[PDB]
RNA sequence: GUCUACGGCCAUACCACCCUGAACGCGCCCGAUCUCGUCUGAUCUCGGAAGCUAAGCAGGGUCGGGCCUGGUUAGUACUUGGAUGGGAGACCGCCUGGGAAUACCGGGUGCUGUAGGCU
RNA sequence: CUCUCGCCCACGCAGUUUUAUCCGGUAAAGCGAAUGAUUAGAGGUCUUGGGGCCGAAACGAUCUCAACCUAUUCUCAAACUUUAAAUGGGUAAGAAGCCCGGCUCGCUGGCGUGGAGCCGGGGUGGAAUGCGAGUGCCUAGUGGGCCACUUUUGGUAAGC
RNA sequence: UUGACUGGGGCGGUACACCUGUCAAACGGUAACGCAGGUGUCCUAAGGCGAGCUCAGGGAGGACAGAAACCUCCCGUGGAGCAGAAGGGCAAAAGCUCGCUUGAUCUUGAUUUUCAGUACGAAUACAGACCGUGAAAGCGGGGCCUCACGAUCCUUCUGA
RNA sequence: GCCCGGAUAGCUCAGUCGGUAGAGCAGGGGAUUCCGUAUCCCCGUGUCCUUGGUUCGAUUCCGAGUCCGGGCACCA
């Protein structure tokens, strides 16, 4: 029916976006991937040698293996009724650093040190984050003028 | 007033286009060597058109480039058989020109029946000190609008030297 | 004798009937798939640290 | 040719004449402007549109009978070369025919059911103009009656709307003469070429 | 009237790179010569940038970071008059003496001078340095000519053996040093020890004495200027190779000497160019009104 | 205040035309005896240093064209969920939450890394 | 069966939201942006195709249709697209975490470099809401389906 | 003994193994005898590396020479080519020309794709030999990528 | 009432190589012979079916309409 081919539904997603064709920027290769670095997968279209599949494009995994030109990444794949820890070799052009934990890594760094500021100063700063609370009972001011009377416009085509 | 910006002969390029290869194209190289003193190189086709008798990669022509002091000395041979007159539309928009001749023995060559008679196409390109940057390998640049040479600026050059005739008909 | 070809109908509610589960990431994943020249060094490093270290280690510890 | 009840309401995704279709006949409309096409902008100030009320398909063949019905009427009172009719929507949607029995069950059943191209229709949206004429301001009542006779050849519902613009342009007719006068608009035939104040200053010297 | 030329070509145009449009690099070979096998994780791959110009040759050792290259040491040839070679700063023997200045200066920084002294006597033969057991290892490095055509006798390889003879480990072949017969296979090291001391530009001086001393004054005029003669030249480099191996430290002039700041135009502001427009719009209408009413 | 060598981000850096360029540099340039390469010392390679900023290059300019950024367009077009809502239908309105795109208008026009020199 | 709650904090998990962070090319929109279609006039002229004359003849001289170009304008696209939603998809939201000290390596290699591993030491309250989880064995029936919102394919339509 | 699928069966066709665009409702998955096509090959170079070069096109010129030969200059973001069906990719290139070559070799596992998470096929990242190329970094264990193929039993050849 | 090739002088017909509309029957005019038969030669006669597209080039290629003939034909 449906031609179960590798690289099948990627008429658009294995393409360079627009006016970013040509040869690749070189700081793509001067990235440092250690074990446990959380990386996400976005397969390009210029390098043919190590593009993953159309199931990992847009997903995020974690580096378990580092070699000369590629990186082993352990991702989760939704197959029918269970998800599977799967491990793929992907060349280094197709990935980047996930910034999803990098806004967690600030608030473990500036949270551990602000904890020990309350031990020298003596308070209960409550360093845990809260959601957006309901708005405070504030006070609006119509100083000078009076409010504007608006009304719905008539219908004209 | 305008120092080291002058029109000099950059290269002169000659060819004979025969409709075929074999014997007739081979002694056309014998003609073109005795004009210059250097070996011709063999052009060939890439459009089999089947009405000119032509075929792809069939050696269809011979040509050469002449530079420097030998370029002005073969050019003066071509300009006296043409009698130092040209037309206004022998001058391209890029300034370079060419005129072409028939009966190659009207140029300095003696005749041979076993060779035959060919017609040349002298085409002269013009240049200044500084056109090397557009063909240089490393830092390739374009030439600038005020430094490129024009159709009118070449026909005042062909008049100045060679006391030539533009003949504007 | 023509029949119905392919559905995914009813299949999503019986996937979540037992509630699809994360693979249960357990501390100390195995060393399968690790490249061998890195791995062949790392057990050279393991078979010598217990042997020739712990007299000049405890004193600095 | 089947009735237009069959080929009405926009059901299929649009299927134009391309290298994938390759078997489509010609539309019965081939000319689209039929008044005096050569006129300038100030020669016909007002215009009057007819505007669709519903989202349907109008056939290429119905647009023929409508513009003939309006060009015939407006040479009768507004006269020949005193108007400029323009039919605005163009037929690009190719309808298909499952041409069966080509009295027998013998060809197929519904087996190979994708049909052959049979005509062209124009998909029209709610609020999209179909026809548009422009005349003198003295001939305003003939605009409505020409569009009134034309709407009996279309399915569905259409309303006739006298516009707020100057002719077939996009600028309002109240301040058109106020603003073509000084510099901002130049007339080029039957249209208006808006000139901004942000080009090279040389064309502003070419103006004035 | 002729064609359709471009007009929306700028709407879709995709520039190459700022360093490719300037014409310096290629990025095809830089992609293969700059980036590390990333199971080495941090260790820099060192290059040897050798750039000839008009009147100068530039030797640099660099490694690449994400924010730009870092250059560990640089050695020039307009420096080289301080050691004795006062003229002819682009020949093959200046290139051998610039790379040897580049090789000694790097090893002076890392503390590796008393070890890894390279090849003291200059024989032109294929020397190749190894790593002595117990000491720090040899500085390994990779050459790139950049955008030069590496035929044999290209003077980028003069800077390649000056680096080798100072103690830098560089993978190379002797196939491109001048003194390699192409249709043969041998490498004449006697020619390459002649080509490295500048005797072939000395023989071309001797060829211009005894034939035509007029051309010997047009070319080679600044050899004659101070004192340069083709018998002095072979010791002149050997007295310069002695001097760079004992003082490569590159002291610096203390740079201050002046405080002045104005040389080119500033970018004019919005109100200055918006009022330039109506100043032209006024000057146009004064010659449209007055100069056509008169 | 700039340049050179090597770079990063890859048009706010491009393209066309036009003005200016102290000093070092980069170039144009001048030559083929060797190295090398050609139909052709044009290219490439090699020896120079009499000239010249003419070009490239660098700064600036253009009611510039692109590009970048923001207004309008527009709470519009679409859309999540809802109704024993309307209508013969086609479709529409409301509730609940999100929410664009062009024409048109304006403002911008390379930023910096390491090493080295002029000023 | 392994355990967890029995009486200033849940081990854990979730068809949920939030907080960030990625991913995507559908609706829409666009074509005075590429590809492909497409209507109309205007302006300009190298021209040929063809006419109008001064005329033995002269790209000597004077107009028209066209073509070409330039700036606009009407209308579109399941297999077109610069731009681009709503719904959606992944990851992260701590003790398996963070920091420090040392030592093994035959890997890497200017370098007490780099990276892995091992040992030891220091500080646990780290979005909202809900909930007890984890795990193995044995295993029957089933393998003709049907309808309705909304989304869509073939068809004139269908209780197709 | 007399294949199956099949808007009854037959006739027809291959929707029976595989590939591209779409359908497909912006992750993936997704049907019909739905749409538009392709496959059972071809290649000692069309494989491998290195170097140099730039394409389609258009303009203006040049003996014959004209819409079409060749020569030269200019512009030229891919409008060409990459064996072929499409889509993606590609400019000191993956194209064009040239110079050497056989990595289209030897061997063990891991992984991805189809998936039951089996196999073949195809693919990816290595590791260990032995090589080729290049000044070298490097690249190469077939074709720029997505297709181009086949169990047990038996036969045959090769290997210590 | 579905499909395959054709639409051309007075007719009829082939070729309309992507570059002319040419055999032949009917009429015209000659020549021929003592005069006629036959003959032989020359002249006439082409929207090359209608429109649109593809190159100093299309009747000719491509496919739209119209027409003309020639045809796929189950068990029940
Ligand atoms: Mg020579
Ligand atoms: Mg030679
Ligand atoms: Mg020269
Ligand atoms: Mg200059
Ligand atoms: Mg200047
Ligand atoms: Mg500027
Ligand atoms: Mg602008
Ligand atoms: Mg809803």
């Amino acid at each position: 029916t449906n031609t179960k081919g590798k690289r099948r539904g990627t008429r658009y997603m294995f393409s360079r976006p627009f006016r970013k064709h040509g040869v690749v920027p070189l700081a793509t290769y001067m990235r440092i991937y250690k074990k446990g670095d959380i990386v996400d997968i976005k397969g390009m279209g210029t390098v043919q040698k190590g593009m993953p599949h159309k199931c990992y494009h847009g997903k995020t995994g974690r580096v378990y293996n580092v070699t000369q030109h590629a990186v082993g990444i352990v991702v989760n794949k939704q197959v029918k009724g269970k998800i599977l820890a799967k491990r793929i070799n992907v060349r280094i052009e197709h990935i980047k650093h996930s910034k999803s934990r990098d806004s967690f890594l600030k608030r473990v760094k500036e949270n551990d040190q602000k904890k020990k500021e309350a031990k020298e100063k003596g308070t209960w700063v409550q360093l845990k984050r809260q959601p957006a609370p309901p708005r405070e009972a504030h006070f609006v001011r119509t100083n000078g003028k009076e409010p504007e009377l608006l009304e719905p416009i008539p219908y004209e085509f | 007033e305008n120092p080291m910006r002058e029109l000099r002969i950059r290269k002169l390029c000659l060819n004979i286009c025969v409709g075929e290869s074999g014997d007739r194209l081979t002694r056309a190289a014998k003609v073109l060597e005795q004009l210059t003193g250097q070996t011709p190189v063999f052009s060939k086709a890439r459009y089999t058109v089947r009405s000119f008798g032509i075929r792809r990669n069939e050696k269809i022509a011979v040509h050469c480039t002449v530079r420097g002091a030998k370029a002005e000395e073969i050019l003066e041979k071509g300009l006296k058989v043409r009698e130092y007159e040209l037309r206004k539309n022998n001058f391209s928009d890029t300034g370079n020109f060419g005129f072409g001749i028939q009966e190659h023995i009207d140029l300095g060559i003696k005749y041979d029946p076993s060779i035959g008679i060919y017609g040349l196409d002298f085409y002269v390109v013009l240049g200044r000190p500084g056109f090397s940057i557009a063909d240089k390998k490393r830092r390739t640049g374009c030439i600038g609008a005020k430094h490129r040479i024009s159709k009118e600026e070449a026909m005042r050059w062909f008049q100045q030297k060679y006391d030539g005739i533009i003949l504007p008909g | 004798a023509k029949s119905k070809n392919h559905t995914t109908h009813n299949q999503s509610r019986k996937w979540h009937r037992n509630g699809i589960k994360k693979p249960r990431s357990q501390r100390y994943e195995s060393l399968k798939g690790v490249d061998p020249k890195f791995l062949r060094n790392m057990r050279f490093a393991k078979k010598h640290n217990k042997k020739g270290l712990k007299k000049m280690q405890a004193n600095n510890a | 040719r089947r009735p237009a009840r069959c080929y009405r309401y926009c059901k299929n995704k649009p299927y134009p004449k391309s290298r994938f279709c390759r078997g489509v006949p010609d539309a019965k409309i081939r000319i689209f402007d039929l008044g005096r096409k050569k006129a300038k902008v100030d020669e016909f100030p007002l215009c009057g549109h007819m505007v669709s009320d519903e989202y349907e398909q109008l056939s290429s063949e119905a647009l023929e009978a409508a513009r003939i019905c309006a060009n015939k009427y407006m040479v009768k009172s507004c006269g020949k070369d005193g108007f400029h009719i323009r039919v605005r929507l163009h037929p690009f949607h190719v309808i298909r025919i499952n041409k069966m029995l080509s009295a027998d069950r013998l060809q197929t059943g519904m087996r190979g059911a994708f049909g052959k191209p049979q005509g062209t229709v124009a998909r029209v949206h709610i609020g999209q103009v179909i026809m548009s004429i422009r005349t003198k301001l003295q001939n305003k009542e003939h605009v409505i009656e020409a569009l009134r006779r034309a709407k009996f050849k279309f399915p569905g519902r259409q309303k006739i709307h006298i516009s707020k613009k100057w002719g077939f342009t996009k600028f309002n007719a109240d301040e058109f003469e106020d603003m073509v006068a000084e510099k901002r608009l130049i007339p080029d035939g039957c249209g208006v070429k808006y000139i901004p104040n942000r080009g090279p200053l040389d064309k502003w010297r070419a103006l004035h | 009237v002729k064609v359709v030329k471009n007009k929306a070509y700028f709407k879709r145009y995709q520039v190459k790179f700022r360093r490719r449009r300037e014409g310096k690099t290629d990025y095809y070979a830089r992609k293969r010569l700059v980036i590390q096998d990333k199971n080495k994780y941090n260790t820099p791959k060192y290059r040897m940038i050798v750039r000839v110009t008009n009147r100068d040759i530039i030797c640099q050792i660099a490694y690449a970071r994400i924010e730009g290259d870092m250059i560990v040491c640089a050695a020039y040839a307009h420096e080289l008059p301080k050691y004795g070679v006062k003229v002819g700063l682009t020949n093959y023997a200046a290139a051998y003496c610039t790379g040897l200045l580049l090789a000694r200066r790097l090893l002076n920084r890392f503390g590796m001078d008393k070890i890894y002294e390279g090849q003291v006597e200059v024989t032109g033969d294929e020397y190749n340095v190894e790593s002595i057991d117990g000491q720090p290892g040899a500085f390994t490095c990779y050459l790139d000519a950049g955008l030069a055509r590496t035929t044999t006798g290209n003077k980028v390889f003069g800077a390649l053996k000056g680096a080798v003879d100072g103690g830098l480990s560089i993978p190379h072949s002797t196939k491109r040093f001048p003194g390699y017969d192409s249709e043969s296979k041998e490498f004449n090291a006697e020619v390459h020890r002649k080509h490295i001391m500048g005797q072939n530009v000395a023989d071309y001086m001797r060829y211009l004495m005894e034939e035509d001393e007029d051309a010997y004054k047009k070319q080679f005029s600044q050899y004659i200027k101070n004192s340069v003669t083709p018998d002095m030249m072979e010791e002149m480099y050997k007295k310069a190779h002695a001097a760079i191996r004992e003082n490569p430290v590159y002291e610096k002039k203390p740079k201050k000497e002046v405080k002045k700041k104005r040389w080119n135009r500033p970018k004019m502001s919005l109100a200055q160019k918006k009022d330039r427009v109506a100043q032209k719009k006024a000057s146009f209408l004064r010659a449209q009104e007055r100069a056509a009413e008169s």
